[PDB]
RNA sequence: GAGUC
């Protein structure tokens, strides 16, 4: 039961649990967040839609000109994403928008019967995203990386320890918008609550509300709870409240209606206290002691001369009861402050403030803000509300809402941008509540106190930045000018939209060329995870809490993908099944299970709500689509792991694949390797390249058909149907009647593409994969990419290894390999460089392209063409001159030398320098392409238009073939319809074509489907000319290129790199080596067989590394391959076709708790011996990551192969013909070489350019530079007592100039004297000493 | 300065109604003068760059780190 | 952490367990960064008194 | 961006 590609390699899953729901579509964030930005959705207010609004509509300063927005169109692309390949160009649609102004009458009321204009104008032109969820950035891919970030909202951070030698406990909130400055609310060491502003400095929390025009007393009555305090007669009676005497010592008598309840000096106990809470009390007999050291709530003014006897917050005292009683204020409101639950916070706070009333406040937050400048009243006002509660300049977003509400507990979830009052003090609130032991802090690291960033939300954050510029220009221009006669297309600048863009795609850090060396690390690349960036962790910033594992990762980042060095731990590979939710926060999928029965309900979970339900593995055991295994089962809950049972289980994992990554689900043994390695291995996987056999990967997860799928570097069948026309160029595909649009005709078209250059300088080649006339369904492949076979990912090849010292050659994980690795052309790179050449015009005069160069021979001249440009197809190496170029000199001063010997000889050559582009030394190869860029101004060369000639050819080729095959379709479709109702072969082929269009038939449904086909076939014709004209045009237009420039050469060089010694590789398991020696092929062991061995591993790399599932590999690959022996015997043998049958399917049949139940029996013979001829090559065999095939069901097929069944074998060493006195491991594994190629690696310097300042030596083998010594290295030296060696590394090797020079011609003159001199530096050093204004001079001896 | 005025303020009409980039010609006759002159005045206008500019992606290079003197002979070229 | 690994990497340990072992890995690798540059000044300050 | 310890 499996499609067309299946049928053809179909691996044996070994895989014991069902994987439910699909692998989503992997690179779907992108496109889903970038497709939000340009979504047309009136209501839903995003991207532009959101950006439009938050400043829209646009009214005049004189409120009678109005600028409104209607709604915007994309336009089509101005240029296709090929094209803007080859001339370096981003590519981009046209924004149109539709804005309207209208006037209103100063005059009549606001009467909009004046002037109404409207038009739709152009606001440039933004870049598109491509079919691959790419971006096409000045001619190179480029990706965009998600971004983590803090969320927006409120942090509660607690510093356990922290500072302090005491070791007290500091508590701070932090409030974090999306746009706008930041708030901190911190704990001074004696319990003050004090704010930093834009973390500025630290001031009393206090002042702000009296900003806000609270009085003292508004403030304390609504943090602390007043008390009631009765004074009538002598005696003073407080409201009391039973839980507030909360273990509380009593200090006197404390009679409550009858007889003595607390003793004087026994504390009061919860029985106590309950005892007095049933009584009910109202008030009680408090002596003189208790009012004096508590504090007066309101501002009790005098009622008999008006003045204030108490202000609020003052120290109660005894002689102040007697005046407010005498006042006949009887009902005092004293405050509580008992410490423990509620405590002397806010009372301290005010006693240290000096600030007063609203005046005072503002003035403190101008000043600190702004120390020394004056305090006008305007600037104050306008500074404070502009800082949190201006709309444009802060806004939280839906995010900071949503975040917010949750950490104080509220329950709207949208809101306005601006902070509103009341949500400052409930916060300060939960602080003070944390403080005594209410609530408890919420963690930094937390997946839901971290939110993300796709591409559509950056996107909307750097648009409303051009906004901003463009409303200083918008608003300025619209009022001086006259409103009548002047309209909206004259007001509107493109300069800052296209800067903004460009800024952010082009200058952002996030934006990265596009990883290419494999589809695997493309499509890896892609999804990783970035938590540094605009708005992100720095790494001096970054301790150990927020780099290190956070439990949340679980199922939603994978945890074992990131760079080694700093960057690890800063950066993470999303895992496979993840995705986001709307809020930018992660979700990861799980199945209901409603009362122990498993459902296949899948439910999406956040971090936040995944810590509150109980949630099982997938390595669980399923009892019959019902209820689990065992009574007592193994889960997870709120972070922790361990034992429930059967009726607890509330949710399970769907598979266990979902907590890996991509890239690591593709490592197959990962349950036998440890982390250590595996992050290594994933890493590797993405640095190897592309050879040009794809030889499918026999060890495989089953994950390599979805990996290859996603990639989408493979041509997929949109249609399927039958193949009409297979090229190693293109493929045309006849589609399914059933499928069919009666719109267009059924013909889909597949150029593929051949042999172009990607980033790393690696080779894009593209391979049809069906036959001619082949049936094909939906989505079935159809053209692989480079390192990819039928359907799966192919990285490489595999090759047999045996597990072994040899003499030395394998020492450090040092690798020895067969000729016969060269002899097959396996592990061969391909590589595309480009190569530039550049005519630019001086002072000097114009440079040009020629082939005349001064004093060089024919050997060159002879591989040159006409304007002096290489031949298509030659072979050329380091040293040999690709594009000739000249440049003028300017006076030759010879030393007179020069100047007599030019008469002698008599050549005395032209005023001209050799500028030409030569091929570096090392490097050669073949050239495959060139392409030329003529200038718009100067005249072709018979070169250029030839090329250019070329493309029209091929221009011309490619469309009107492409017309022909789909004309011919739509003429043959239109056939079925008239043979239903209308019985006629003979004389309607022989006769003409198009006079099928007088056609009139039967008018019913018959005739209405030709005119259908019709007017598309008249579309057919005025699409194409069109299409034509519009191609021939760009062909031919002067290419613009950089000022100054004439004329440019891009040369496209292929690299046929063999494999070779320090050449690098690797397998899956991190396990990795340096080709230390080719042996030829006599000397590898072999077996009794006679065959030897490919590649040998010295055992010792792997006890100590950890990784043992590269055994395992090695082990299940010899059995592989003897499943691929024995059928190539059969195959070889012919026999009879259910013979055959019979081994196969028992093959796939074998594993034990096989779940893949390979249905056979019914497949017809073809597909039979197709497919056998496809295992000839061994069978292809799926252990999933983890659910993965066991010691047991490896061995099971060890027997089957009719092999050792520890897969060892008894050798003998093909040089002496000793056999060895132990049995070794053998077996094929999947092999790759590495981007790291010693041929560029290779380097070294005599003499050659030097550093312009300091005078040594530039860097790199870019600049043919000399390696830098360093202190440490130095310090090496400094050790032996080697004094001469050092002097020589500093003097004559670097920055002296005559010391070097002069040492070079005595080494050349066989001297090898040494001759020291004064080191440039030294001088460089000198002066700028004397420039910082300091006297420092040699003495003489 | 005053002819770069105009370079700068007439680019912004150009662009918008041509629709992309203004190429020397069209320029030219907008401008009321001859090519001759536009070339000129097009390279003349660009300002210094940053020696210690950092083309470092990473602070590797201050650009003075890319720099070869053609003034100083090769010892080879001394031989 | 109170629960151990009782498989071992021949058997293969599962889900829950490799989870685990995460930590460990991570916090050693990532220690290498940031470590060897303690350990370098350090040596750089010795050595310009020596 | 990746190699080395």
């Amino acid at each position: 039961v499996y499609s067309y590609t299946e049928k053809k390699r179909i691996r044996k899953d070994f895989g014991k649990r069902p994987q439910v729901l699909d692998v989503p579509y992997l690179l779907s964030i992108q496109l889903d967040s970038f497709q939000k930005f340009i979504e047309q959705d009136p209501e839903g207010q995003y991207g532009l839609e959101a950006a439009f609004r938050s400043v829209f509509p646009i009214q005049s300063y004189s409120g009678n000109s109005e600028l409104q927005y209607v709604s915007y169109r994309l336009g089509e692309p101005v240029f296709d994403v090929q094209e803007c390949q080859i001339r370096g160009v981003t590519y981009s649609a046209p924004l149109r928008v539709k804005l309207r102004l209208v006037i209103y009458e100063r005059e009549a009321p606001e009467g909009t019967v004046k002037d109404i204009k409207e038009q739709e104008v152009y606001m440039g032109e933004i870049p598109l995203m491509t079919d691959n969820g790419t971006f096409v950035i000045n001619g190179t891919e480029r990706v965009i990386v998600s971004q983590l970030h803090r969320s927006p909202g409120v942090f509660f951070d607690s510093d356990k320890g922290k500072t302090h030698s005491s070791g007290k406990v500091l508590y701070n909130a932090r409030i974090i918008p999306y746009r706008g400055s930041w708030l901190d609310f911190e704990f001074d060491p004696k319990d003050n609550l004090f704010v930093r502003i834009d973390r500025r400095r630290k001031l009393p929390a206090t002042i702000i509300l009296r900003a806000l025009n609270y009085t003292t007393e508004q403030i304390l009555d609504l943090f602390f709870e007043k008390v009631i305090f009765e004074i009538r007669d002598n005696k003073l009676q407080m409201e009391l409240v039973p839980e507030r005497l909360r273990g509380e010592t009593a200090s006197f008598d404390i009679e409550a209606n009858g007889k003595v309840y607390v003793e004087k000096g026994r504390r009061i106990t919860a029985r106590h206290i309950r005892q007095l809470e049933k009584d009910d009390v109202k008030l009680i007999e408090v002596p003189v002691e208790y009012i004096a050291g508590k504090v007066v709530a309101k501002d009790y003014i005098d009622e008999s001369t008006g003045e204030l006897i108490c202000a609020a917050n003052m120290e109660l005292s005894l002689d102040l009861l007697a005046k407010l009683s005498q006042s006949g204020h009887k009902r005092i409101e004293t405050l509580f402050t008992n410490d423990l639950d509620h405590g002397p916070y806010i009372s301290e706070t005010l006693r240290v403030d000096p600030t007063n009333d609203r005046l005072s406040a503002l003035v403190e937050i101008y000043r600190m803000m702004r120390p020394g400048e004056p305090p006008t009243r305007e600037a104050a006002e306008s500074l404070f509300e502009n800082l949190f509660f201006s709309e444009d300049r802060y806004d939280l977003s839906a995010v900071g809402r949503m975040k917010f509400n949750r950490s104080l507990l509220r329950e709207e979830i949208e809101g306005s941008g601006i902070l509103s009052k009341d949500d400052i003090i409930d916060v300060m609130k939960k602080l003070i509540d944390i403080r005594n032991g209410k609530g408890e802090v919420d963690d930094i690291d937390h997946l839901g106190n971290r939110r993300i960033r796709s591409v559509g939300e950056m996107a909307e954050n750097q648009f409303r930045v051009g906004l901003v510029r463009v409303e200083r220009a918008v608003k300025e221009r619209l009022s001086l000018g006259d409103l009548d006669t002047l309209m909206p297309q004259d007001m509107i600048n493109a300069k800052p939209i296209s800067a903004a863009v460009k800024e952010f795609f082009g200058s952002s850090q996030l934006s990265q060329f596009m990883d290419q060396n494999n589809p695997l690390s493309e499509i890896t690349h892609k999804r990783r995870i970035s938590a540094l960036g605009p708005g992100g962790l720095t790494r001096e910033r970054a301790g150990f809490e927020v780099r290190d594992v956070h439990p949340t990762h679980y199922g939603r980042v994978c945890p074992i993908e990131t760079p080694e060095g700093p960057n690890i731990g800063l950066i993470n590979s999303l895992s496979v099944y993840a995705q986001t939710n709307e809020y930018g926060f992660l979700e990861t999928p799980y199945r209901k299970v409603t009362d122990g029965v498993v459902t296949d309900e899948i439910h999406y979970l956040s971090a936040i709500e995944e810590g509150n339900y109980v949630i099982a593995q997938a390595n669980s055991n399923l009892d019959e689509e019902g209820h689990f295994v065992e009574d007592l089962v193994t889960c997870r809950s709120k972070g922790e792991s361990s034992l429930f049972s059967r009726d607890q289980v509330d949710y399970m994992d769907v598979s266990t694949q979902q907590v890996v990554s991509v890239g690591a689900s593709l490592i197959p043994f990962l349950e036998h390797d440890d982390a250590n390695r595996a992050l290594m291995g994933a890493n590797m996987q993405r640095q190897a390249v592309p050879t040009l056999r794809a030889d499918k990967p026999l060890v495989g997860t089953g994950m390599e058909r979805a990996v290859a799928v996603d990639s989408g570097v493979t041509a997929v069948a949109k249609r399927g149907g039958v193949v009409q026309y297979v090229d190693a160029s293109r493929i045309v595909i006849k589609v399914n009647e059933d499928e069919m649009y009666p719109g267009e005709a059924g013909i889909d078209i597949y150029n593929l593409t051949k042999y172009t250059r990607s980033n790393q300088n690696t080779c894009i080649n593209q391979m049809p994969c069906v036959s001619l006339g082949e049936p094909v369904e939906r989505g079935d492949v159809l053209a692989d990419g480079p390192s990819t076979d039928l359907g799966e990912l192919a990285l490489g090849q595999n090759m047999r290894v045996a597990f072994m010292p040899w003499n030395g050659y394998n020492f450090e994980d040092s690798i020895l390999v067969s000729e016969r690795v060269v002899q097959e052309d396996r592990f061969t790179t391909i590589h595309i460089q480009e190569l530039a050449c550049v005519s630019r015009d001086t002072k000097l005069g114009p440079e040009e392209i020629t082939a005349d160069i001064p004093n060089v021979g024919e050997a060159a001249l002879s591989k040159l063409d006409e304007s002096g440009i290489v031949y298509i197809g030659a072979e050329v190496t380091g040293g040999d001159i690709l594009v000739g170029k000249v440049t003028p000199k300017g006076e030759t001063q010879l030393t007179p030398e020069e100047k007599l010997l030019r008469a002698i000889f008599g050549e005395k050559a032209s005023d001209v320098k050799d500028s030409s582009l030569r091929v570096p030394n090392g490097v050669s190869g073949t050239v495959i392409d060139v392409q030329v860029f003529t200038r718009d101004g100067v005249e072709k060369d018979k070169r250029a238009l030839e090329i250019e000639e070329m493309q029209l050819k091929q221009a011309k080729k490619d469309l009107s073939e492409e017309l022909q095959i789909l004309e011919a379709g739509l003429f043959s479709r239109i056939r079925a319809v008239l043979v239903a109702g209308g019985v006629e072969a003979e004389k309607l082929d022989k006769l003409p074509r198009d006079r099928w269009l007088e056609l009139g038939l039967t008018d019913e449904e018959k005739q209405n489907q030709l005119e259908q086909l019709a007017e598309q076939y008249d579309e057919l014709k005025h699409e194409f000319e069109k299409k034509l004209e519009a191609k021939r045009r760009k062909i031919t237009q002067g290419d613009d290129l950089a000022p100054g420039v004439l004329k440019i050469v891009k040369v496209y060089l292929a690299v046929k790199r063999r494999i070779q010694p320090g050449d690098k590789m690797a397998g899956r398991h991190g396990n990795k080596g340096v080709i230390s020696k080719i042996n030829p092929i006599e000397d590898m062991p072999y077996d009794e067989n006679g065959t030897p061995v490919d590649i040998v591993l010295n055992p010792l790399g792997v006890p100590s590394r950890m990784n043992i599932g590269q055994i395992l590999e090695t082990h299940l690959g010899m059995a592989a391959k003897g499943i691929g022996d024995k059928i190539n015997a059969m195959l070889k043998q012919q026999q009879e076709v259910a013979k055959l049958r019979e081994f196969i399917q028992r093959a796939y049949d074998l594993g034990a708790d096989v779940r893949q139940k390979v249905d056979l029996s019914t497949f017809s013979d073809e597909e039979v011996m197709r497919l056998a001829e496809n295992l000839r090559k061994g069978m292809p065999i799926a252990t999933p990551v983890f659910d993965g095939a066991k010691e047991a069901e490896i061995k099971e097929l060890l027997k089957l192969g009719d092999l050792p069944t520890s897969g060892q074998i008894r050798l003998y060493d093909g040089r002496t013909g000793e056999q060895f006195e132990r049995p070794v491991t053998v077996g094929y594994m999947y092999m790759l070489k590495l981007n790291h190629l010693v041929d560029d690696k290779m380097h070294a310097r005599s003499t050659g350019s030097y550093s312009l300042v300091t005078q040594q030596p530039l860097g790199g083998k870019a600049q043919f530079g000399g390696q830098r010594f360093g202190e440490m290295e130095v310090w090496a030296l400094e050790a032996y007592g080697a004094a001469y060696t050092l002097q020589e590394m500093l003097t004559v090797k670097s920055d002296d100039v005559n010391g070097r020079t002069k040492m070079y011609k005595n080494i050349v003159d066989g001297n090898h004297q040494m001759e020291p001199g004064m080191p440039e530096s030294f001088n460089v050093l000198l002066k700028e000493i004397r420039s910082l204004g300091i006297n420092i001079e040699l003495e003489d001896e | 300065i005053e002819t770069i005025n105009k370079l700068n303020r007439i680019s912004r009409q150009m662009l918008q109604e041509m629709g992309r980039e203004p190429t020397p010609e069209e320029l030219a006759e907008r401008m009321l003068m001859p090519e001759d002159k536009i070339r000129k005045v097009l390279k003349i206008a660009k300002e210094p760059i940053s020696m210690e500019t950092p083309i470092g992606d990473d602070e590797d290079s201050h650009l003075g780190d890319f720099i070869e003197d053609t003034t100083l002979e090769l010892p080879l070229d001394s031989a | 952490i109170e629960t151990p690994i009782t498989a071992n990497f021949r058997e293969g340990l599962n889900v829950l367990q490799y989870f685990i072992s995460t930590h460990g890995a991570r916090k050693g690798l990532a220690d290498t960064a940031l470590k060897t540059a303690n350990s370098g000044y350090l040596t750089r300050r010795l050595v310009d008194v020596a």
